[PDB]
């Protein structure tokens, strides 16, 4: 199950995705097998979109932030005057 | 002019003084100005009529004592000038203010007008070559040797928790209360009147502080101690008369944890320590819980640290390693760090020089501190 | 059962109430639950011991005020139930909950658990015939009489820029922050302690809100105001003692534009407004720039709109006609829209009936809102 989105205004952004699924189903009727596989797809593609939408809106914001934070560990904009006239260590 | 600088660690209760690079503050005395109540008829009496330090401690009964400092905020400025003049005088330091640069200390989140008026005193009345004002929590970590960690303190004026992470004192997570040793001593005095023994005079107030220092313990479970009946332990005054203290000794230091007793809806020590860690960031919380440093005189109660551990266990998230470290010299922890900060060569960059103050003014002092 | 429906416009700071098809909300009062600090000794005291609305405003000093709702998210559910019960009671509305259908409001993009628990309260504890939750931005546009345009708002809890174009509220382009009037009031309180005048009590907290409402102004150039020295204007408290406010008054509302000052990462009001316009489609951006509606109490600062216009000019693409319009009654903008929406004959179709809730549950409420 592969998604792809691409935005190219003022610079690029791409969504690239896939989900591999292995499932075991049991055949019974034509009405049942028609409505059973669809049900598997429906739940998988919703769970996929749900995760693809809901995880990324929050978890990307936090993991993209774990790489570089929006403000520092102090939550104060770094003082440049402090950086240029302070010493650390021992 | 780069002489050996003086470190005046200001405090509401006690003031510490001495030179840079020393192990201990050699000159420690209580921060008040005693003045005589009675009339002096006979000649050969105590001259001057303004008593500071050991003379005032020796002759309490004569002197209508009044503290200039309240909650880390000086009210009486003329009295603090006389104290700072006494510090530099021949009776204590035996040096001039003109030679040595000055390291000063103050509590965080104080009035900026008081910080300016402090600088005005040191630069104009005294002729200081260079001044530097600093925090108490930053110095205490310099004294221990650590960089990261929370510093809970409890002096006579202020209880404030400041979280620091790798030499970065976090300003927006500074919690603070105006409940401290003096308020506990004032609350003990009020309790002793309910017991029977009143202490109304200002010289007579220091007996209540002496009772608070010696005979006060912090019980772990307050509801269990309230249900049980106390033993009523004795204490001898400077006069000689006995005092059965009773339940006032254990309910007195409860003020710091339960500030609802005095009639002032505040957080308390244990809540301040939790709130300081919670206001700081998710990644730093577990390191801040592991490194908790204690200082000040009002952390020296019996079973204080044990109670502060139990309160953290109640409030903080479960399955986290708690560690409330405490040095041997908690009263002098802030001064030791200042003496270490003064001894380092980078201290020359941080300070406010006299020339720079004359050019700019108060704005340069506000910039250099933060 | 299609009686005249009630419009309860929720809010962290203030809660509005009244009947449909009205010009102004008759029943406005602050959203909190005051409870007595002091011990009621004397017989014939204030009865009830749970105060809401004008009684709590009259008797501030007795009561420990606490807010149930922060950032459009109720913390204490029992308090909100008591507030809603007080709204319906004889002291305010003089009606039953069973007769009238209900129009509720909430901030956009909130937790759905709170929306479910809100509906549970209206359907079960109260016996509401029909409920309907709606947006604030959608209502404010119905109050003005436009369909197209962005709605920037700033209450006590939430600030959110919702873009709408001809009755199409884009759920995706809605920007939001947890920074608003309450955080500005908390930041002003912190600055007043830096100035000198400390306010820690819960009843005393509303004096800081009153100072923020009255004595504040947003400068166009903040760097120019920082370089210059302030005049230090005065203000009289409810007691009588005067306070020189100083530079705290102008630096306090800077929090909304610069969210780094409190110590929390956010975009800011001006960024959120630009950001709500950018996330929408390319063809609709110029219409969204032309129609920018203001709302809420925290947009009422002096030179707020002028600063918003300058910030849009800095960020947005050049040679575009900017227009930040606003109604006369900015505080009651959302409620008027709800009263208009409730008076319309269409309103019967949109709502969640009590029978439909009993059959389906929360899923039907989630479907009907969007």
């Amino acid at each position: 199950l592969k998604i792809q989105v691409h935005y190219y205004e003022d610079g690029n952004v791409q969504l690239v995705s896939h989900k591999d699924v292995q499932d075991s189903v049991t055949v019974s009727n034509e009405a049942q097998t028609a409505k059973e596989f669809i049900k598997i797809i429906e739940h998988a593609e919703n769970e996929y979109q749900t995760a693809i939408s809901e995880n990324y809106q929050t978890m990307s914001d936090t993991t993209f932030k774990a790489l570089r934070r929006q403000l520092p560990v102090t939550r104060t904009k770094i003082d440049w005057n402090k950086i240029l006239s302070y010493k650390i260590g021992k | 002019i780069a002489n050996q600088p003086v470190v005046i660690d200001n405090g509401s209760g006690v003031i510490k003084a001495g030179f840079a690079g020393d192990q201990i503050p050699k000159y420690c005395f209580p921060n008040y100005v005693g003045r005589p109540k009675h009339v002096r008829v006979m000649a050969g009496a105590l001259e001057g009529d303004i008593f500071i330090g050991p003379k005032a401690e020796e002759h309490r009964g004569l002197l209508s004592i009044r503290y200039p400092m309240e909650h880390g905020i000086v009210k009486d400025w003329n009295d603090m000038e006389r104290i700072w003049q006494y510090v530099y005088s021949k009776e204590q330091l035996q040096t001039f203010s003109e030679e040595h640069p000055v390291l000063l200390t103050e509590a965080p989140l104080n009035p900026r007008k008081n910080r300016e008026r402090a600088a005005e005193v040191f630069f104009e009345t005294f002729n200081v070559p260079a001044l530097f004002i600093s925090m108490q929590a930053v110095l205490s970590l310099y004294a221990t040797g650590r960089t990261t960690g929370v510093v809970l303190d409890s002096g006579d004026g202020v209880t404030h928790a400041v979280p620091i992470y790798e030499g970065f004192a976090m300003p927006h997570s500074i919690m603070r209360i105006d409940i401290a040793g003096r308020d506990v001593s004032r609350f003990l005095r009020l309790y002793l009147r309910k017991e029977g023994y009143d202490f109304h005079s200002s010289s007579e107030f220091e007996i209540v502080k002496a009772i608070k220092e010696r005979a006060c313990y912090l019980s772990i479970n307050p509801q269990k101690d309230e249900t049980l009946e106390t033993e009523k332990a004795q204490y001898y005054l400077p006069d000689g008369s006995t005092i059965e203290i009773g339940p006032s000794r254990f309910r007195a230091p409860e003020l710091l944890f339960r500030p609802d007793l005095i009639g002032e809806e505040s957080e308390g020590i244990h809540e301040v320590l939790v709130f300081a860690i919670q206001k700081s960031d998710m990644d730093l919380r577990r390191t801040l819980f592991s490194n908790i440093v204690l200082s000040g005189g009002s952390t020296l109660f019996k079973g204080f640290g044990d109670r502060l551990l139990s309160e953290v266990k109640k409030l903080a998230p479960k399955d986290v390693k708690i560690r409330i470290s405490a040095p041997q010299e908690r009263l002098y922890s802030t001064w030791i760090g200042g003496s270490i900060l003064a001894s380092l060569d980078t201290f020359k960059k941080m300070w406010v020089s006299k020339k720079e103050y004359e050019e700019d003014g108060a704005r340069s002092i506000h910039r250099k501190t933060f």
